[PDB]
């Protein structure tokens, strides 16, 4: 109904967006975290262990 | 007195009539300025109506 400008619309949706980016930069951080194995086959054995 | 009276408050009427004329033709510019800047989005539907009343 425009209650609301549509400048002040499209900063919101703007700033929406940006803190979207901003916590996926947080998700994939945490996909860092555990560690991902990032092609298939033979693992070897463990250079540093538990606790290191 | 009374012809005298009578004619400096028709003077005095005719002459703010003026300044009200003047002051309506500033709120219409106004408002058409704010219909200008409220089709493309900058202003919103609230200073429009504030601007029209």
């Amino acid at each position: 109904d425009q209650a609301v400008s549509k400048q002040q619309y499209a900063d919101a949706n703007a700033a929406y967006l940006q803190s979207k980016a901003a916590v996926e930069q947080a998700r994939i951080n945490l996909r860092y975290t555990k560690v991902l194995s990032p092609i298939s086959g033979r693992i070897g054995r463990s250079a540093v262990t538990e606790g290191a | 007195a009374s012809v005298a009276t009578a004619y400096l408050t028709l003077k005095a009427d005719q002459a703010q009539l003026q300044l009200t004329k003047d002051t309506l033709g500033t709120y219409q510019k106004s408002f058409d300025l704010t219909q200008r800047s409220y089709d493309v989005g900058v202003a919103s539907a609230l200073d429009l109506r504030q601007a029209q009343t």
